[PDB]
């Protein structure tokens, strides 16, 4: 039962670092698509609406 | 985000569909090229009986 009892404990600590590089890495990864989605935005401003319009 | 937001605001401008052109200049662009057309006919009009 000890076992058990210590097993589960430390399956949380060992799994939430998986986790912690998921949430970075999609955090990284909100990260470029903002960036893209900034860079056609002004594309859209600038070139498309703001000189050439 | 905030950035993404408001950049697509201020270009979409409550329209779906893409706003390149000063929509109220544009239909001011439209109203013109339309009495424009109407002076025309009547213009073309006095032409022919003329």
């Amino acid at each position: 039962v000890l076992v058990g009892e210590q097993q589960q404990c430390q399956d949380a600590k060992s799994q939430q670092k998986e986790q912690m590089l998921l949430l970075e890495k999609k955090s990284a990864a909100y990260s470029q698509v903002l960036l893209r989605c900034l860079t056609l935005l002004q594309r859209l401003l600038q070139e498309h609406r703001l000189k050439t319009q | 985000n905030k950035d993404v937001d408001m950049l697509c605001d201020t270009l979409y401008q409550g329209g779906n569909q893409l706003l390149l052109s000063d929509q109220e200049l544009t239909e001011q662009f439209h109203k013109v090229e339309s009495q424009l057309n109407k002076l025309n006919h009547l213009l073309t009009d006095i032409l022919a009986d003329v």
